[PDB]
C-alpha cells in the first residue's frame, strides 16, 4: 500500500495514531478488501474534524461460496472503547435483509460494544464478529 | 471486487 504512510498523515490528532494506524492497516492487511477511507464533518458548534473510517467489500463465506458484503463504518480515537457507528452499504442493485442484525437503513442493530466490552474484542476482533454472523445470514442479498 | 453481496431465497 501507498497510501499508508499518507494516512498516517492524514489523522495526526488521534488519540492514539500509532495504535490506531496500526489497526487500520492490520485489518486491511488480513482481509485485503478494505480500505481505509477519509471523511470529515462539523461537530464542536460547527466545525470540520478530520474522521477516518474504514470502507470495502467483505468477504462473506457461504454454504459453499464466497461473496463481497460492503461496508462502512467510522472510527472513532478511542471512547468509549470501540467504534460503534456501522453501517451497510448497499448498491442500487443490492437488497438489504432486515434482521436483528439490521433495521432497514444499513445501520447495524445490537449492543456489540455494550454487550462484550471485555474488551478482548480488538479492531480486527471487531469485524471479525460481523463476518462470521452475516457469514450465515445475509444481511443483503442483491440480485442475479 | 465488486459488492453485490451473497444470494438468499
Amino acid at each position: 500500500a501507498v497510501s499508508e504512510s499518507q494516512l498516517k498523515k492524514m489523522v495526526s490528532k488521534y488519540k492514539y495514531r500509532d495504535l490506531t494506524v496500526r489497526e487500520t492497516v492490520n485489518v486491511i492487511t488480513l482481509y485485503k478488501d478494505l480500505k481505509p477511507v477519509l471523511d470529515s464533518y462539523v461537530f464542536n458548534d460547527g466545525s470540520s474534524r478530520e474522521l477516518m473510517n474504514l470502507t470495502g467489500t467483505i468477504p462473506v463465506p457461504y454454504r459453499g461460496n464466497t461473496y463481497n458484503i460492503p461496508i462502512c463504518l467510522w472510527l472513532l480515537d478511542t471512547y468509549p472503547y470501540n467504534p460503534p457507528i456501522c453501517f451497510v452499504k448497499p448498491t442500487s442493485s443490492m437488497t438489504i435483509k432486515t434482521g436483528k442484525h439490521v433495521d432497514a437503513n444499513g445501520k447495524i442493530y445490537l449492543p456489540y460494544l455494550h454487550e462484550w466490552k471485555h474488551p478482548q474484542s480488538d479492531l480486527l476482533g471487531l469485524i471479525q464478529v460481523m463476518i462470521v454472523v452475516f457469514g450465515d445470514e445475509p444481511p443483503v442479498f442483491s440480485r442475479p | 471486487p465488486e459488492p453485490t453481496a451473497p444470494p438468499e431465497e
